């Protein structure tokens, strides 16, 4: 079938930089920093637990509830018994905050805790100070907004305002309060700030309060659990979590597990690898995961992230929450927290401590090795699951946190950094998402690992996060991790992939910052990037070459630097290269490293004009980005030498003038853009400040590639996907319209004088050229581009070519005429344009690029199969473009005096053929050498040719007509015409068909002979006749006459 | 630092 052929042809101008537009995406307001970082400086421990005397407001149970802080005070005397339990109670908060000043307050007066207030906020005047409050031993607060405490002989309850208890506190404070009406605390407190600020007219959301109960609620009195319930949950909640699991009914599920057991659980808070810091590790992960998921962005933030004394507070207090439930219990809250007793990861919390516990009896008894949980491991298999289908913006995976904390440790360090890579893979919201959950600084304390595992993992997330946020730079200085960059850049054995993220990652860091880029310089990383320039892969060399040209942007040290290391002239090489992305990033290095001269010595001034003369003959290129990159690096040479410049814009009202040169050519660039910041730039030097300066999108553009999905399969591959289908369906249509026209011409060619349809244009139609599939024809005239229908039969377009009125529009192709078809318009000038969205509804016309060529008018012909595009004009020269490289590739002289009057190839060969306007018809292979280029010359015509057209048959038979009318079939292989034939004394445009031998020629007379190659007469249509064209697979004929009518013809 | 990053060399 002929489906392979249409499979197997490169898309020219298909890509990222010609659909998309050449822009820096917008940056985010990137609010996952943390605004400030307080401190618990101080803590306060007021303790009114007034041993060995019961409260007058509760009557305890003879039993009652005698554990507080763990310790039992009835069996240790009174005073013994306060002091130890103080003791014991600083100890469980220096568990959470080993570093503060705790003065403990045991039985305090009135006037101790003021001293004791005062002094501490003294210390500690704009830092978080924690003020503990135990009212077990004294009567519950009262409505009023009083607390009690007791006097200097202990016989009676004095109280204590709480209007006065803040007085003496500040604004920056956190209270925990352990009473029976805590919540009555917690109004009382809010009332009073309420009072502040209604006579401050004429500290509420500073102030932060844990209260264990609500107003009405009373305190449990059940004998298993300790009397000090609150705090204990606070302050050890591991010990009291097991306590109560132990105390619930799913004890029934593990038989031979007793609080006994608890109390001999071997292990320690802090080593992870022991049974209970792993039950420490689990519950600290759960409680974050349940604080992220439930609280709102901002409160988890203020709570859970500010300072660690605060996050562990309430982290613990979700577990108090939920044990104090289950006893008709609520604890109370400054900041209102939504319930989190219902949350599904406390099912998984349970699960966790029954499997962990298990298995205590056989370690105390047995002595067998301790398994670790396979907790974080199921909860990775969870994210693993989401990412698996987490493409779409769905609700956020509940294991971030799960993720985050699992990286502290390096058990499943590896797996937990390929997980957060692939899930920032997935777009800069994931990214966004990430940073706010707080990976930042621990991704960041990762750098010095020196693991040579984790340079992969952390090199993609790094240029993730930089690639969405930019302001990480200054973060990445300080801890120096752009030297871990280096010493990953600087390896060979990793792979090139790795290789340009870190590139990118240290071009970011670099840009626009003098801290950065000193510090790089001082890394050697020019060297680096020097030894790395030449590696055969694109994106490593363009990202290469762009973090070389931030180094030294306005940087003179790595300008030095650069200069001592040869830097100019080994990035030369890159402004050969094929891919125009490299060829633009060198272009801007190369302007960069200009720009910054600075009025150096004669040396600075040599290399400056030798960077400058390699660049000013990148003038004919084919990549208008290139040219835009060029146009600013011009700039920057003019910045540098504005005085100079101005002298030579005077003097024609040799340096400089040569540049002059280069920016006029490229003021008139066929491209708007590159036209419009020539024309800028140029202006900016005729009245001759700093506001003339313009920087390109290109950079920005490019870095743009690391926000978007790598990992994901691309659309194209996809098989189910629309495009894939659209582009299937196009292919068939194709096939069929091929099979269609070789039934339609193996049943012969009859007499074709059907008019479909006759109408006017609004100017001379110069060239027509046939869509090959679709029902369209672009017909060109001298300031348009008509684009008309033989189905519908109206105007689809009209577009305005953009040449100036000298010009004219002599040559036209269709580019991927199998489908996503553009449109190249080739003017005598030399500038050659391509058009997008020429025949579509919901489209306007679009530019996708242009390059003036060269420099009979300019003939065009594209060859699909190779990539390659072919111009010839008024000169000697016949240019070989390639569309893949956007590169002139070959220059074969014609060496003929006159003009190329026409140019064809054939497919699969090297054999292209030039029409001259002498009568010459030229073969050139392109094959052998450019001085045997030239295989044959024959001359039998002394007038213009107007098409020596070929036939893409294996024997191609130039059939070349000059204005004689004479017709003489050529061929490569003999060195005279074939069949001689007469037509028409006066000629005026003809043309031929390849699968049909038609020739189709015109008259003076308005005549119109379509005859054979043969020359047997077929039809003489009756009506100058300036443009024929011929459907490359219908035998359909376009015939436009001097006057603005255009009609096709067909057979039957 | 709210948490505690061990085993980082």
């Amino acid at each position: 079938e002929a489906d392979l052929t249409d499979w197997n042809l490169p898309l020219a101008f298909m890509k990222k930089r010609h659909c998309e537009k050449i822009e820096g995406s917008k940056s985010l307001a990137q609010s996952w920093r943390m605004k400030d970082r307080m401190k618990t400086v101080s803590v306060a421990l007021v303790l009114c637990l007034n041993v060995g005397v019961d409260p007058p407001d509760v009557v305890k149970t003879t039993p009652c509830a005698r554990l507080e802080c763990w310790i039992d005070p009835l069996s240790m005397g009174p005073q013994k018994a306060l002091e130890t339990i103080g003791a014991n109670l600083q100890k469980q908060y220096e568990n959470w905050q080993p570093r503060a000043r705790y003065k403990q307050s045991l039985d305090p007066t009135v006037d101790e805790v003021k001293k004791l207030c005062t002094s501490l906020r003294r210390n500690a005047k704009e830092e978080r100070v924690l003020f503990h409050y135990n009212g077990h031993g004294v009567p519950r607060p009262t409505v009023n907004g009083e607390v009690w405490v007791f006097n200097k002989n202990y016989t009676q309850y004095i109280p204590l305002s709480i209007y006065d208890l803040q007085t003496w506190m500040g604004s920056p404070s956190i209270f925990v309060y352990d009473c029976s009406n805590a919540g009555l605390i917690v109004k009382s407190f809010k009332q009073f700030a309420l009072q502040r600020e209604q006579e401050l007219e004429v500290s509420m959301k500073n102030c932060i309060q844990l209260a264990a109960c609500e107003a009405t609620e009373l305190l449990p009195m059940i004998p298993d659990l300790p009397a000090d319930l609150f705090t204990s949950c606070l302050t050890t909640p591991i010990k009291i979590a097991l306590r109560w699991f132990c105390m619930q009914k799913c004890v029934s599920l593990v038989p031979g597990v007793t609080l006994d057991l608890i109390e001999k659980i071997p292990g320690r808070l802090n080593d992870r690898r022991t049974p209970l810091g792993e039950l420490n590790w689990i519950f600290t992960a759960i409680t974050d995961t349940i604080a992220w998921n439930v609280l709102p962005r901002d409160l988890f933030q203020k709570l859970f992230r500010q300072d660690l004394l605060v996050a562990s507070l309430f982290r613990n207090f979700l577990l108090a929450e939920r044990i104090m439930r289950s006893y008709n219990c609520t604890p109370v809250s400054s900041p209102r927290l939504p319930p989190t007793y219902m949350h599904a990861m406390w099912q998984a919390w349970d699960l966790a401590v029954d499997i962990c516990l298990s298995q205590l009896p056989t370690i105390i008894e047995e002595g067998t090795a301790f398994r670790h949980s396979p907790f974080f491991a199921e909860q990775l298999t969870a994210f693993q699951v989401w990412l698996t289908m987490g493409v779409e913006n769905r609700n956020p995976p509940e294991q971030l946190p799960i993720v985050l904390q699992v990286l502290l440790s390096q058990v499943h360090r590896l797996r937990a950094l390929d997980l957060l890579g692939r899930f920032l893979d997935l777009g800069p919201w994931a990214v966004s998402l990430a940073l706010s959950v707080g990976i930042f600084p621990y991704v960041l304390k990762l750098l010095q690992s020196s693991a040579r595992e984790l340079r992969p993992l952390l090199v993609f997330i790094w240029a993730k996060i930089l690639a969405v946020d930019s302001s990480c730079q200054a973060d990445l200085v300080k801890d120096n991790g752009h030297k871990y960059f280096l010493s990953v850049l600087a390896d060979p054995y990793m792979p090139a992939e790795h290789r340009t993220m870190t590139a990118f990652i240290l071009a970011v860091i670099v840009n626009s910052y003098h801290t950065g880029q000193e510090a790089c310089l001082q890394g050697n990383l020019i060297a680096i990037c020097l030894e790395q320039l030449n590696d055969p892969h694109p994106l490593l060399r363009q990202w290469v070459a762009i973090c070389l040209g931030r180094i030294w942007q306005n940087f003179d040290s790595a300008r030095w630097c650069g200069v001592r290391d040869s830097a100019h002239e080994k990035l030369y090489s890159l402004l050969s290269d094929p891919i125009p992305e490299v060829r633009c990033a060198a272009v801007f290095a190369l302007g960069t490293f200009v720009g910054n001269s600075a009025e150096r010595t004669d040396h600075s001034t040599t290399i400056d004009h030798n960077v400058a003369m390699m660049l000013a003959q990148l003038v004919s290129d084919g990549s208008p980005m290139v040219r835009k990159e060029l146009v600013v690096a011009l700039s920057h040479l003019v910045v540098q030498y504005e005085s100079n410049f101005c002298t030579v814009a005077l003097q024609f009202i040799s340096v400089y003038t040569q540049i002059w040169r280069v920016l006029l050519h490229l003021a008139a660039d066929p491209y708007p853009e590159v036209s419009d910041v020539a024309m800028k730039v140029l202006n900016s030097i005729a009245y001759k400040f700093i506001s003339a300066t313009v920087q390109t999108g290109f950079c920005d553009w490019s870095a743009r590639y690391f926000a978007q999905p790598v990992m994901k399969i691309p659309e194209e591959h996809d098989l189910e996907s629309q495009i894939r289908k659209e582009r299937e369906w196009r292919f068939l249509r194709n096939s069929r319209v091929r099979r269609q026209a070789q039934q339609v011409i193996q049943k012969g060619i009859t007499r074709l004088d059907d008019q479909i349809f006759l109408n006017r244009n609004p100017g001379v139609p110069s060239v027509v050229k046939f869509h090959p599939f679709t029902p369209c024809i672009a017909v060109a005239d001298k300031d348009s581009i008509c684009f008309w229908d033989w189905e519908k039969g109206e105007k689809l377009d009209y577009f305005h070519n953009g040449n100036p009125r000298y010009t004219r529009v002599t040559a036209m192709e269709y580019l991927n005429g199998q489908d996503c078809s553009l449109l190249l318009t080739a003017t005598d000038d030399g500038a050659i344009r391509v058009w997008k969205n020429f025949a579509d509804l919901e489209k306007n016309p679009e530019m996708v690029t242009a390059w003036q060529g060269l420099s009979a008018g300019m003939v065009v012909d594209w060859e699909q199969e190779t990539g390659l595009l072919m111009s010839s004009g008024d000169v000697r020269i016949v240019r070989i473009w390639d569309t893949d490289r956007e590169m002139k590739v070959q220059d074969i002289p014609t060496g003929a005096d006159s003009c190329v009057t026409s140019l064809s190839c054939d497919s699969h060969r090297s054999l292209i053929v030039a029409g001259l306007g002498d009568g010459s018809i030229r073969v050139y292979d392109r094959r052998m050498a450019l001085s045997e280029c030239r295989v044959m010359t024959y001359r039998e015509h002394t007038a213009w040719v107007v098409k020596a057209s070929l036939q893409k048959r294996p024997d191609g038979h130039i059939v070349s007509v000059s204005v004689n009318g004479d017709v003489r079939i050529f061929d490569p292989r003999m060195p005279e015409s074939v069949n001689v034939l007469q037509i028409v004394k006066g000629l005026t445009a003809l043309d031929i068909h390849p699968q049909a031998d038609l020739i189709a020629c015109g008259s003076v007379n308005q005549f119109t002979a379509i005859y054979n190659s043969s020359g047997e007469l077929i039809n003489n249509i009756k009506y100058a006749i300036s443009c024929l064209a011929f459907h490359p697979h219908w035998p359909h004929l376009a015939v436009g006459s001097n006057d603005y009518y255009i009609s096709v013809y067909s057979v039957e | 630092r709210v948490f505690f990053m061990d085993d980082v060399e």
